[PDB]
């Protein structure tokens, strides 16, 4: 019926690893690119996963490139995928730590090995380490709480600021419990600057106020000068890159025993 | 703590007087700065240390390939029919799933290097800028940052792409032994097939514990300063090291298929999947229409590799020191096997005759 | 020891603890005879 | 299950090898092997 | 005035089949259409060990005997084929009486078929493809044959450390004397002789039919050297005597894999096969080990057609050769023959000369100037792809040299300190505090 | 020969866009009698709905259905109706809102006062889920929420509307024309004292499709609350708000249709808007300021 | 209505059909979006042929366009199907941006480098196709009009235009266009007030943590941005979330601002670089 | 001769290395296929 | 200039200019590429480097 | 396909002339004296043609003393004089 | 085509001191001898 993408088994899938992919019949896939035929090795999020020095947001930044694809049926030898149509339902597989419950957006997210180090049919290095498709508000919230601590990673010889990371990694959503730099840069960056450049344009726009909001926005070289404008906005888009999550799902209803539910696709 | 070390004065109480250990002392109090090795070979006065500049080629070349009578049966299906609809030109993709069931006992085909067709590299004198390499790396220091990224790295190719990488050495090295005969450019050779089909801390001990002596020399270590785990060759040459550290992963590196600790840890399982693993992960190629030399992105062929991941040693070319010793190779029409040395000189003779072969072919 | 030309390395029986020191080699001649020879020393110096 | 080969019939074939058979499973010329030197009491226990 | 559009010359395609080809005497093609619902495929194979002992005293081993699986890989393959919703269009809507239903239903059929049949044609030469890339991904290369031919012939069990140190002086020795060997100038007798070693040092599978792949005269083949364009014709153009164009026999279709009555309710019960059941349950209800006449992969009732095929002799085998650029000419992937093998160069530079056993052979053609320049071995030269002189230095390996990579100690303190020392007494001793 | 004549066949499927739907519903309504839900490119979901949740919505249909995040863990999900929320909204007429508060009201809504206006609304417990069609009164409500498409009867026979109330529309009511309009919706808060305000909720319609030039004409409309949203960025310092305003598409309707009406229920009727086509279309949150 | 059959109503030529026969599945925007519509409509140019004519009004205004696709080009009649929501089309390249697979395109009122014929100027008519760029080029043209706009607000009246001339020369993949002589107009005024105030809430919401954290990594860490960015304690993490969030309240509006709609998702580019399947209108 | 050796095996636009070994191949094959009357001869090299 | 060395440029044959202009390993159509070439000596040089 | 394009029919009326023939890669090739079809003419003929060839070589150009050496020393020995020391001149046969 | 030079009269007789080859480019110190690229001095002495 819809789009198709064929996943050939590099390695050999025992009758029990089908076992276990016939079970996640309706779980999503993270694909690198769209195209007919792909390598179990380029199925899945494992080639992402993977650096000595790979920061979260880096990772984001590539799962952001990946097309999320829907498993279709495993069929032996191969795996049937679905790049899924924009708009219609779709039976995902709650493979995350958090029971969704009906009307939520669902976001895709990297899964952390903060306490809930996790992998799959695993042969030959190869897992299908399989991202969490995590309600939106709280997808904005893990990654809030990833900048702060990495904010704070900094002081730790204040164990004072040590005891405000240790409440800080502490993530506790709906029925479920779970523990957690150039972006903190980028976050500094905006910080100090526009501190410090605002203020030669608050008092000169603050004389005409249409909205009527200028007057109380006074209450709160040239080439360096769009030197610091341009390394503002370019790091401003440098954060907006990562955090706009772009929303994946909106599950409609929840299947008892909270393994599938059936998910309106969006975005 | 001291500014002067050990050997200022250990040599000093050996040494020859009158006018040479006076002004040698003071030669002796160069710095080792990154900028004072800057401006010493900018000035063209040798810095304390020696270099080995390390150097991939590629060759396009004819590869014939026998295979036996039935050998592999090539089971298949019939070709199925799948179709995507891009809403004004619509794709039928169509597939034919097949598994390859192996062939007898043994190997029913072989690969031969045949004929060189290309050679892709231009065996250019090019070198591999770590500015560009680790782009994060710069001085505490915003002038002295300026200085050296002005100092050097702030559309154009005649011989195909460039091809470079780098290791740094003691001076003292046998160029008389080590570099005649092919070898690992760490210094020690680290062969697989020297160590035992399985034994991982046997093959640690191949290649960091100096204590065991080297194979295939018994000198334990030529480089020390590029053998060791965490040597200089190591932090910078490994790919787990420089992956701890932040690099480019684009860039090819000759140095890897040595200095990675892990990826010759792996070619450490049983001497006939250490060929099937040869044949399988030969997929560290170089991207065909890139000016420089950046690897492969998805592929698209096992090309055969060098000896490298499976014999350890890198080829020797034919190598001058002074064009005096080189003009007296290639006086006239002759070969560029001669070895001769004048007295601080060297000619290190190629080992594959390729500056004779590409010439005849 | 020798795994770094430039830096120098050793360890240091402190209290309880043998601790490294990666202490930089400041001029050239900091490296031993055994690396940097006498003959090597003097040819440099007629160099400069 | 290697019963399943030595207890069942099979097809009388021309082989071939590189070395040698007993070094094609320590030198791995195959990897899930079965060796064995005695006439194994396994495939008559079934 | 005038343009003169003369004939347009439309080039028709040139054809292809993989049993035509010479590659398929050594494939084996099978259809089976639950290969989408195997695992994968795992051939046993008994092997009763050639047995001997012997003498007085001599360690004699018991009755070894050998039982090995052998598995199958994937390779399975995807081309598209695009047609323009814009030329399905008329052949939905098919005007009446139109210049677009007298001509442009029929090419919009004409490009239907066009897509068809180049997509047979890709289906083809992307088997041909498929197998090429399996034989090359499963082949070593021939250096390394030789050698495990040669060295590792009388050693039993696993290797010996001395006996794998002599397997790697037999690779460097055989790659360095057999590398880029029709690129070296060989004799007509001494490429026949190492065709003799190729083919000989090469082992002859387990699949063997006197039907097909012979030459008339009963004369049957042993497989096939494929290669590319100058190697196949510098081939023929030395052993043009011995190489003689013959029609040979081959199968002009597939071979089927069935799932029997029984077997499917096996795959079900246990998911697996075994092949020829009803040929081992005739065993059974029998006396049971009497070997099977007719295997799954042996009884094919395979049609025949004949190609025309360069054959030759050497090791006293027959054998074809392929020029697989017929069936690449003019697709966009390069042949996997044609390769690319990069080789790693070292050399040293400022590498200074110990001084006190120095010498100077070849003094007789070199007179350099006494300058330390020249005393301190501080440049090199060398050629390049063509022989052009290329010097390098310090001065031009300044960007390595000067990078903060270098003059970090990091990780090299994170190596040194986890790296404790070595339990030598001297450095027990010189375990100490003074800075 | 073999590979060509078999492609003819996967080729020459035309006219449809995959004919895989159309053709292989028709072989299992030939096989089960005529097959509701079929012929429905619009999509749908059934939900539990409680009794004290049942009503309104059922009397009248075609009206939205919202999500909590309510703070209580055992009933954490609660119906929403657009109807409901008016009831939290500073737009909303007293009378208004004591209108549809006492529909609600009797005996198994009142939490739901304290648990919106006292849990106050970060509008991230709320969640667009969609419009309803045919209300299943029994042992307990089971309504057929739609989510991309229109709502509609079964058997394609009316086009159920969307059922907006007044006071929450004409405050952001968009500009006259006959063309195509989309609804938006806007939650906006006025930072003045209560940490979050009396958060107002808004369905705006708009011909503009575009998101900062949408904004924009809210920076026309919410300069009452943005000042004061510049407010208590300095009346407190260390305490922050959030958000001033958030917009999010919810569907669009073709605009000739808009109209009034009104609906007949208990504790008095209730003026609505009446929005006749309104193909649900649920989009992304745009948080802004 | 999603097909729209367009009336040409201009006097063309067989050299105009035939270059939009090799262009089918090119992007024309229309206003009115009927199933029948003329030329004078179908297409982008009747609008950037205005006397003002400056980038201000042209992004703010096509805004209000609805894309088309170009489909069955014979003659006289041009199908163009309206692109729904979420489907995979195919798009012929009209800018040269190479559009870097697996990203979000966007629109570009026209490239301003001259009038380009976008057709043929048929009857003093051509018809001029928008610029479909992959966001970072269409958020990067947008930065630096607000960048030479709040330049010109303390300038006199040369500083801007040494300060514009450097930065008005966008090398781009594949591309070096020009900023259109930045004029100085209120739609800008409007947005460049607001984005001046959400500089000044960032500066509110710093809680002296996100402040200071380059100013702490100086003296511990040497890196590339680190060095840069030179030239250019509490319990309450709880409160911090909320600041924090609040800022991103502001970073993910001000952005807004500068960035535009997103528009066609690359699904897969073809190797000739010029037929590229995007999904998400 | 470089064009049948190497040119027509790719179909695109020519690679910045590939067109750089043509122009070596040009220099090889015209330094060794200048004159060849002139240069040494054999028959078999004549006709091949 | 008197220093040019005989052994860098002038025993293989090389153009005259100094820098290799040839126009076949170049970006072919590309004027600036070609300008880069021959004129820019930031950029490097062909068949020398 | 048009069986009968109009370059593919231009029907011919034979004749033989004795000519030469190679057997070359199997594909055989014909001969001509083009030379007795411009016997005695003004116009030459242009398989004969004129082909200039460009060549560089440097006069004057020093040599770095600290690298420099001399080999071919046991075919050389010259006076001591700077004249030979510095290049000044370059010697270079003719075309005889 | 770097033809065949000699920069001395001594390097020329180097060369063509009688039947002998040309290219040979053999420096002395400020002396040097050019290789021809074509051996025309051969092809024109033969032909």
């Amino acid at each position: 019926m819809e789009t198709t993408v064929l996943v050939t088994f590099e390695q050999r899938l025992t009758t029990g690893d089908v076992g276990k992919l016939s079970r996640l019949i309706g779980a999503v896939i993270p694909i690198p690119y769209r195209h007919h035929l792909l390598g179990s090795s380029q199925v899945g999020l494992d080639a992402v996963v993977k650096d000595k020095t790979r920061d979260y947001s880096r990772m984001r930044a590539r799962m952001r490139e990946m097309t999320l694809t829907i498993m279709r049926r495993v069929e032996g030898n191969q795996m049937i995928l679905g790049v899924p149509t924009h708009g219609q339902c779709y039976t995902i597989r709650n493979t995350g730590p958090v029971s969704w419950e009906k009307g939520d957006v669902l976001t895709t997210l990297p899964p952390v090995f903060s306490g809930e180090v996790t992998g799959l049919v695993s042969v030959s290095d190869w897992d299908l380490v399989l991202p969490w498709i995590v309600p939106m508000a709280l997808a904005t919230e893990i990654n809030q709480r990833m900048m702060m601590l990495a904010l704070l990673s900094l002081d730790r010889s204040h164990e004072e600021v040590r005891a405000a990371t240790a409440q800080l990694r502490v993530v506790r959503y709906r029925d479920a419990t779970l523990t957690l730099r150039n972006v903190c840069i980028s976050l500094s960056m905006i910080a100090n600057l526009s501190s410090e450049v605002t203020l030669a344009y608050v008092r000169k726009l603050a004389l005409e106020d249409s909205n009527m909001l200028l007057m109380k926005c006074q209450e709160i070289t040239p080439t360096e000068e769009l030197n610091k404008l341009t390394a503002l906005f370019v790091m401003i888009r440098q954060i907006t890159d990562v955090i706009s999550e772009q929303p994946a799902f909106l599950v409609c209803d929840v299947s008892p025993d909270d393994k599938s539910a059936l998910c309106i696709y969006k975005g | 703590h001291h500014w002067h070390r050990t050997p200022f004065s250990c040599y000093s109480a050996a040494c020859a007087h009158t006018l040479e250990s006076v002004l040698t002392l003071a030669i002796m109090h160069h710095k080792m700065s990154p900028v004072s090795i800057a401006a010493l070979s900018r000035m063209g006065l040798h810095p304390g240390f020696a270099l080995t500049v390390v150097r991939t080629d590629t060759f396009e070349t004819d590869t014939l390939l026998y295979s036996t009578k039935a050998s592999t049966a090539v089971i298949i299906n019939t070709p199925i029919v799948t179709k995507e609809d891009r809403d004004i030109n619509t794709v039928f993709h169509v597939s034919q799933n097949i598994n390859t069931v192996e062939m007898g006992l043994g190997y029913g085909a072989t690969t031969c290097t045949a004929h060189l067709r290309r050679v892709r590299s231009d065996m250019g004198s090019r070198m591999q800028d770590l500015f560009q390499v680790f782009p994060m790396h710069v001085y505490r220091n915003e002038d002295v940052d300026a200085w050296v990224r002005q100092a050097t790295g702030a559309p154009a190719l005649l011989h195909g792409q460039r091809a470079t990488c780098e290791v740094i050495l003691t001076p003292v090295s046998a160029d008389l032994e080590f570099f005649r005969y092919p070898n690992n450019p760490r210094g020690r050779s680290s062969s697989m097939l020297g160590v035992d089909p399985y034994d991982e801390d046997a093959a640690l001990a191949t290649l960091y514990d100096h204590t065991s002596p080297d194979p295939q020399t018994f000198v334990s270590t030529n480089n020390p300063w590029g053998s060791q785990r965490g040597s200089l060759g190591d932090v910078i040459y490994n790919t787990r090291n420089r992956e701890k550290l932040g690099h480019n992963p684009s860039f090819y590196s000759p140095c890897a298929q040595f200095f990675t600790t892990d990826d010759i840890i792996n070619a450490n399982k049983t001497l006939f999947k250490t060929v099937e693993e040869y044949l399988n992960r030969s997929q560290d190629c170089i991207h065909g229409e890139t000016d420089l030399q950046y690897i492969c992105v998805e592929g698209t062929n096992s090309i055969v590799e060098k000896p490298c991941r499976f014999l350890q040693e890198a080829l020797t070319q034919h190598t001058g020191t002074t064009q005096a010793l080189m003009e007296s190779q290639l006086k006239g029409t002759s070969k560029l096997g001669l070895d001769e040395t004048h007295y601080g000189n060297y000619s290190i003779g190629e080992t594959i005759p390729l500056q004779q072969s590409i010439l005849f072919n | 020891t020798e795994l770094h030309p430039f830096f120098d390395f050793c360890f240091h029986t402190e209290n309880g603890q043998v601790r490294p020191l990666c202490t930089p080699r400041i001029m050239v001649g900091n490296l031993p005879e055994a690396l940097a020879p006498a003959d090597f020393h003097d040819l440099r110096a007629k160099q400069a | 299950n290697w019963t399943a080969t030595e207890l069942l019939p099979k097809l009388d074939v021309p082989i071939d090898l590189l070395t040698h058979i007993k070094l094609s499973v320590g030198e791995e010329m195959f990897n899930n092997f079965r060796l064995y030197y005695g006439d194994d009491p396994e495939r008559y226990n079934l | 005035s005038f343009e003169a559009i003369f004939g347009t010359y439309c080039n028709k395609i040139e054809w292809v089949t993989f049993l035509g080809t010479a590659l398929a005497t050594a494939a084996h093609a099978i259809m089976f259409h639950d290969l989408n619902k195997m695992t994968t495929g795992k051939m046993l194979f008994y092997i009763q060990v050639p047995r001997v002992a012997t003498g007085a005293g001599i360690p004699t081993s018991r009755q070894t005997t050998v039982m090995v699986s052998k598995y199958s890989e994937k390779s399975p393959i995807t081309i598209p084929f695009e047609i323009s919703a814009a030329c399905l269009t008329h052949l939905k809507e098919t005007f009446e009486d139109t210049l677009l239903d007298k001509l442009l239903n029929a090419d919009a059929v004409n490009t239907v078929l066009r897509a068809v049949k180049n997509t047979a044609d890709a289906m083809e030469r992307g088997l041909i493809d498929t197998f090429l890339r399996v034989l090359l991904r499963h082949a070593p290369p021939c250096f390394v044959l030789r050698t495990l031919m040669e060295h590792g012939t009388i050693a039993r069990r696993m290797a010996t450390r001395v006996q794998r140190a002599n397997i790697a002086q037999g690779f460097k020795s055989k790659m360095l004397a057999t590398i880029f060997l029709l690129d070296r100038s060989r004799d007509r007798g001494q490429l026949t002789r190492y065709l003799d070693m190729l083919t000989d040092c090469v082992t002859e599978s387990i699949l063997d039919n006197p039907e097909t792949y012979t030459v008339g005269g009963g004369e049957r083949l042993a497989g096939v050297i494929v290669s590319t364009h100058t190697v196949v014709q510098a081939l023929l153009n030395a052993l043009g005597g011995s190489i003689r164009r013959t029609g040979v026999k081959t199968p002009a279709s597939y071979g089927k894999f069935v799932l029997s009555k029984e077997n499917a309710v096996t795959a079900i019960a246990h998911h697996a096969i075994m092949a020829d059941f009803s040929q081992h349950a005739d065993r059974i209800q029998q006396s049971s080990q009497k070997d099977l006449p007719e295997s799954q992969f042996l009884d094919q009732r395979l049609t025949f057609t004949e190609t025309q095929m360069d054959v030759l002799k050497v090791g006293e085998r027959l054998v074809a050769l392929e020029h697989l650029r017929k069936v690449y000419k003019n697709t966009d992937v390069q042949d996997p023959l044609e390769r690319d093998v990069e080789l790693t160069f070292y050399f040293p530079v400022g590498l200074h000369v110990p001084s006190g056993r120095a010498y100077s052979t070849a003094e007789n053609k070199i007179k350099l100037v006494d300058t330390a320049e020249n005393q301190l071995p501080t440049t090199v030269y060398f050629y390049n792809k063509d022989r052009i002189p290329q010097r390098i230095s310090h001065a031009e390996a300044l960007k390595t040299l000067c990078h903060p990579a270098i003059h970090d100690a990091g990780p090299c303190l994170e190596a040194f300190a986890q790296a404790g020392p070595p339990q030598g007494d001297d450095r027990v001793r010189a375990l100490c505090r003074r800075e | 020969s073999f590979g060509p004549m078999k492609r003819e066949v996967m080729e020459f499927d035309p006219e449809d866009p995959y004919k895989v739907s159309k053709m292989r519903k028709l072989e299992r309504s030939i096989a089960k009698g005529y097959v509701y839900g079929a012929d429905h490119q619009a999509i749908t979901a059934r939900f539990f709905v409680r009794e004290s949740l049942g009503e309104v919505e059922q009397k009248n249909l075609g009206v939205l259905m919202f999500r909590l995040d309510t703070g209580i863990e055992m009933p954490s999900t609660v119906l929403v109706s657009l109807f409901f929320l008016s009831m939290v909204a500073e737009n909303v007429s007293a009378a208004t809102k004591n209108t549809l508060a006492a529909i609600y009201g009797r005996e198994g809504e009142a939490i739901r006062t304290w648990l919106r206006d006292g849990a106050w609304r970060l509008h991230r417990v709320v969640h667009p889920l969609g419009c309803t069609n045919s209300i299943t009164p029994g042992a307990t409500c089971l309504i057929t929420c739609s989510m991309r498409g229109h709502s509609y009867n079964m058997l394609k026979t009316e086009i159920y509307p969307l059922l907006v109330p007044k006071e929450i529309y004409l405050d952001l009511d968009g500009e006259s024309t006959d063309e195509i309009r989309f609804v938006y919706f806007v939650i906006t808060y006025d930072y003045n004292s209560d940490r979050q305000g009396r958060p107002s909720a808004f369905v705006v319609v708009s011909r503009i499709t575009h998101r900062h030039t949408l904004i924009n004409v809210l920076r026309y409309r919410f300069r009452v609350s943005r000042f004061h949203f510049l407010n208590n960025s300095i009346s407190g310092y260390g305490p922050s708000t959030g958000c001033l305003g958030t917009l999010q598409r919810l569907g669009w309707f073709c605009s000739r249709d808009s109209r009034s009406g009104i609906v007949a229920s208990r504790a008095g009727q209730l003026s609505v808007v009446k929005l006749e086509k309104f193909y649900v279309d649920v989009g992304p949150l745009v948080e802004f300021a």
